[PDB]
């Protein structure tokens, strides 16, 4: 069957450029996204007994 | 109610889930159905002060 | 109704936020109500700490994984301790938290 | 007359009045490229300064940033362009990230300029609208510029203190060689007695001076130490250089 | 575009007693956020005319040389055993459970939002 | 509330797939080497040669073949056995 | 009062006339920080992995078709066809 | 119609509550519908290995039979495992034919 | 210029958060003597300064291999990784990152008659990397091409829909093989990745800095 290619070289080089495309990809579009979303739910989460503790010090209202 | 609320979001206008109901994998719960249809009631501002 | 903008766009923005997050939010959306939460979570991306919680949750660290909420809307108050310090310097005083022993 | 016609052209095309004259469209790029070339030249640095002057008021924060190192290598300082530049950073204190407003308080800190809404406005931004690691990713020597530009002008802003603080450990101060980093030790201890702010990191910066005390004088470990004491019963304890083991 | 609450303070701080109570629904739909109309629809976009025909355009290629490829029965029919899969994974997979098993592998929608708690931003 | 404006938007490529798509076809076309199945030859035997005749057989299958090996053309008859 | 010049750029309201546009990383308007900020300074690592591969094949390469060339010269000094007369 | 409106709608209904599972009875003979799906499955397969054999079906197999002809063939060019062989006899086949 | 606007809690973002985190848990972070404080903050900045992005890796190579080997269960489409230059490529440029990374740890100089056999087993490990990933991606689809060449025997020579039990057990097995090698389309975009985690992984280590100065009590 066909075992080796006509470039071994060729087929390298598509394997470096489709992940190095997918490493951009990544980087620069989708895990801006995911960590832009992961983190207003994370710092939320994580300031949400501070936030409301310093900002019942704050208001005086009561 | 949130299930409400994701029934209307653009995931189950999608064709796979477009026979599907949000509810059907967790139900609201009974103060999240009281509360949803209290906060029905005050979207009347007129009704939020006299109530209050 | 002295402070009343600031207590109120803390209150409408995050209820806004919380009604449509994880739903159909989009992106545009809350980088147009918090821009500096936006724009401190870009800086983690560009500088290379993108896993900063969870390596703040590798090494047990549950105080520092507080201050590091907390830090990233601590520009929440910023409305308040800028119109604080507005009135004190407008009344000859300090500002309070500005200094080390006040 | 193949070199008649080259000497002719160079003398009439290519001088230094033409290269500003082309260089008059976007002046804080070529302002910054310029200057990071050696082109110094103080009399071209005042004809950049006012083809930019009714531009700074509506320029990106990164045009801000060159414009100051620029204005800062090319050591020429326009009190009436500085002062635009500093009404910049003031109306648009939120958008300016704190590693440009490092560099821009290091010009200001040359050039012994300074406002009151300036200096809150750097401190508001660095604290509140900046990522609270971006000291750490800082540098310790234009931390400890930022330090003494506000122990200059007396502006004690314990928020901020705490803030830049987070700057000065082990990393940042091992990254500098020992001339600069004394120069910075000794700079950073002056700018903390000054407000007497002793953070749980002025151990570090104290370490710093410590293990290698080869390099300071008798008075300038007398300043040290100095601080050293007055840390201990703030922080509540007794100073300990380790060695690892 | 400034805030809506100062759009709220300012609009209802120029308003009498008499028409206040009145007032307060278009005070509310003043300040309510923008959600745009269900525009017209305009389908198959500029882009997905391209992903279209340029699939269809690569199918119908990788189908050309496919049927003369020396086990071209062979390969032709090994398209039929591809396609029966999606058929069968069309009408086993539980998409409604799929969408809510990957909607919990990403903790920001695993849960709800938890700042803010009511009592600590009242202005009385 | 906020549906509407996700479905205005249609369809749209990942945000770099034309340089993709520019990086494997420039992996394919600059190979340096003749395409696979042809052989470089001089324009003096390019410019005497029939048409017909630069043709393989090998090269031109065919499209649905009744028997394992038909071809669609062939070539030379001019054989160096 | 506080008086919306001090929520200036800090704290806005969800929008009432239009949704705005998305505020693009900086990542995403300049390769050129991404290539300096992220891609060499953190992977550099896979970058010269895939280097060293796309090197290592056209060794590889280079020793396959001197092998060819090995074996033609061998058919042609030696009087014989240098293929199979291609079949068809 | 509009080409992208009507057959979403019509693939749909198609997709959704078109259900041959039920419009043919067909629970009389099958246990669930996850073993209706797993022969709808092979019965794909098996209508489409045999619309494909069809659709050309006087070709000589690339594929090994075992020594099986298909019909009245058995020593023409279909049943030939030689292919150079059958090539000719194809050819001489396919004047008379 | 205009970036795209994206929904919240998408699918795909979800997905890939999930996909994210799994692969950065694989080489987690260690937990220091001090505790993480404002002290200890430029020394857990700088500790993840210098440890590889080993959860951007191989979650690169888990979606890039995971789409090549899904598109050869797709009609009309083979493998991209089953290519001996594509699947052998990943698989060699895995392990010279993990050898450019464990060489710079160092100052790019190369580490009795042992260290000969650390380094041919340690060699082994790029080819057996990429080759695991071409042979499974290969032998499974070339026996689903001898087996219905095999099942094309059946109505090739007897009738066209006619004596149906004895293709119809065939079919069946030709349809668990396509099944099959949905799982290992999964498992292997999984092992790949799981293993470049393990090999990156294990010159992912570097010292604490610390405070160097401290005021106990
Ligand atoms: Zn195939």
């Amino acid at each position: 069957m066909k075992l080796l290619p006509e470039s071994l070289q060729q087929e390298a080089a598509t394997a470096a450029v489709v992940a190095s495309w997918v490493l951009w990809h990544l980087d620069t579009q989708l895990l801006p996204t995911i960590m832009r979303e992961h983190k207003l739910h994370a710092c939320w989460a994580a300031a949400a007994k501070r936030y409301n503790e310093k900002l019942f010090k704050l208001n005086p209202s009561y | 109610t949130f299930a409400q609320r994701l029934n209307s979001s653009p995931a189950f206008s999608s064709f796979l889930l477009k026979r599907e109901k949000a509810e059907s994998e967790v139900p609201p719960s009974e103060l999240e159905l009281e509360a949803a249809q209290k906060a029905a009631e005050l979207e009347d501002p007129e009704v939020a002060l006299r109530t209050l | 109704e002295e402070e009343e903008l600031w207590l109120l766009t803390l209150t409408q923005q995050f209820k806004h936020i919380q009604k449509h997050f994880g739903i159909d939010l989009p992106h545009s959306v809350v980088a147009h109500m918090d821009p500096l939460l936006i724009k401190k979570i870009d800086w983690e991306t560009t500088n290379a700490l993108e896993d900063f919680d969870i390596t703040l949750d590798d090494m047990g660290a549950e105080d520092a994984k507080e201050q590091w909420g907390a830090e990233n809307l601590s520009h929440h108050f910023l409305p308040l301790i800028r119109y604080r310090r507005d009135l004190a310097r407008k009344n000859g005083d300090r500002y309070g938290p500005d200094l080390v022993n006040g | 007359p193949s070199q008649n016609l080259v000497s002719t052209f160079a003398n009439k095309v290519i001088v230094e009045e033409n290269l500003v004259n082309v260089a008059e469209i976007d002046v804080p790029f070529w302002s910054y490229w310029l200057s990071s070339a050696g082109f110094t030249s103080k009399d071209a640095f005042v004809k950049f300064a006012e083809a930019v002057k009714p531009k700074v008021a509506a320029l990106s924060t990164s045009d801000i940033t060159n414009l100051t190192v620029a204005f800062k290598r090319a050591n020429y300082y326009d009190k009436d362009l500085f002062t635009g530049i500093e009404a910049n950073v003031s109306a648009n204190f939120t958008k300016f990230e704190t590693e440009q407003l490092l560099q821009i308080v290091a010009t200001f800190d040359a050039f012994n300029h300074s406002s009151v809404a300036f200096l809150d406005d750097v401190a508001d931004s660095i604290t509140y609208c900046n990522h609270y690691l971006a000291p750490v990713r800082a540098g310790a020597d234009e931390l400890a510029t930022l330090l003494t530009y506000y122990a200059k002008n007396g502006h004690e802003r314990a928020d901020l203190l705490a803030t830049v603080a987070r700057g000065f450990s082990e990393v940042s101060l091992g990254k500098l060689s020992a001339a600069q980093r004394k120069d910075t030790v000794l700079s950073a201890l002056k700018a903390f007695q000054t407000f007497g702010f002793y953070p749980e990191s002025i151990e570090a910066v104290i370490g710093a001076a410590l293990v290698s005390p080869a390099e300071y004088s008798a008075e300038e470990l007398k300043e040290v130490e100095a601080v050293k004491v007055a840390a201990e019963n703030a922080l509540g304890g007794e100073f300990v250089l380790i060695q690892e083991g | 575009e400034g805030n809506s609450v100062a759009g709220i303070i300012k609009s209802v701080n120029e308003t009498s007693g008499a028409n206040l109570l009145s007032s307060l629904k278009t005070i509310k739909a003043q300040a309510a956020p923008i959600y745009p109309a269900a525009a017209s629809s305009t389908g198959y976009s500029t882009q997905a005319k391209i992903a279209l025909f340029g699939a269809l355009s690569w199918i119908l290629y990788r189908a050309d040389g496919q049927s003369k490829a020396h086990e071209w029965i062979v390969d032709l029919n090994l398209n039929v055993l591809q396609a029966a899969w999606l058929i069968s994974f069309s009408s086993l997979i539980p998409f409604r459970a799929v969408y809510f098993a990957f909607r919990g592998m990403a903790p920001a929608t695993a849960s709800t939002l938890n700042g803010l708690k009511t009592f600590s931003s009242i202005s009385l | 509330s906020y549906s509407a404006y996700f479905a205005k938007a249609g369809f749209q490529f990942p945000a770099g797939l034309s340089a993709l798509v520019a990086g494997i076809v420039a992996l394919n076309v600059c190979t340096g080497r003749p395409t696979k199945g042809t052989k470089e030859i001089s324009n003096a035997e390019y410019n005497a040669t029939p048409i017909g005749y630069l043709q393989s057989p090998d090269q031109h299958p065919t499209a649905f073949p009744k028997v394992p090996g038909m071809k669609d053309v062939h070539g030379s008859p001019h054989h160096h056995h | 009062v506080l008086g919306e010049v001090y929520l200036k750029d800090i704290l806005r309201t969800p929008p009432t006339g239009a949704i705005p546009a998305n505020v693009p990383h900086p990542f995403q308007t300049s390769f050129y920080t991404y290539a300096t900020k992220k891609l060499i300074p953190r992977h550099w690592y896979l970058l010269g992995g895939f280097t060293f591969t796309i090197t290592l094949y056209g060794i590889l390469d280079g020793l396959r078709d001197s092998g060819k060339k090995k074996a033609y010269d061998e058919a042609i000094h030696a009087g014989k066809t240098p293929y199979t007369a291609g079949g068809h | 119609m509009a080409v992208t409106s009507f057959l979403g709608k019509a693939f749909e209904k198609y997709f959704y509550d078109f259900s041959a599972y039920e419009q043919f009875g067909l629970n009389r003979f099958l246990s669930s519908k996850g073993q209706y799906v797993a022969l709808r499955h092979v019965g794909f397969v098996m209508v489409g290995v045999n619309v494909l054999l069809a659709a050309n079906f006087p070709f000589n197999p690339p594929f090994p039979t075992i020594g099986m002809c298909p019909a009245g063939w058995e020593g023409t060019w279909v049943c030939q495992a030689d292919k150079a062989k059958a090539l000719e006899m194809y050819k001489e086949w396919k004047k008379s034919n | 210029s205009s970036v795209r606007d994206v929904k919240t809690g998408s699918l795909p973002t979800n997905f890939l958060t999930g996909v994210y985190r799994f692969w950065r848990s694989q080489n987690p972070a260690e937990k220091p003597h001090d505790p993480v404080n404002d002290r200890l903050l430029p020394a857990v900045v700088d500790a993840s300064d210098k440890r590889a992005s080993i959860g951007t890796w191989a979650t690169t190579f888990f979606c890039t291999i995971i789409s090549c080997n899904l598109l050869g269960l797709m009609p009309f489409n083979e493998a991209p990784t089953s290519g001996l230059g594509f699947a052998t490529g990943l698989g060699v440029s895995v392990w010279a990152t993990a050898t450019i990374l464990g060489l710079s740890k160092t100052g790019f100089k190369f580490p009795f008659i042992f260290v000969p056999l650390e380094t041919i087993s340690y060699t082994f490990r790029a080819v057996s990397l990429g080759v695991r990933l071409w042979v499974n991606m290969l032998a499974g689809h070339t026996l689903l091409h001898i087996l219905t060449g095999m099942a094309l025997a059946l109505p090739f020579s007897l009738g066209f829909f006619s004596m149906v039990p004895a293709t119809f057990g065939v079919c069946c097995l030709l349809s668990a093989l396509v099944g099959l090698e949905y799982l290992v389309a999964v498992l292997q975009s999984g092992v790949f990745s799981i293993l470049s985690t393990v090999y990156v992984g294990e010159f992912n280590h570097d010292k604490f800095i610390g405070p160097a100065a401290k005021i106990v009590k």
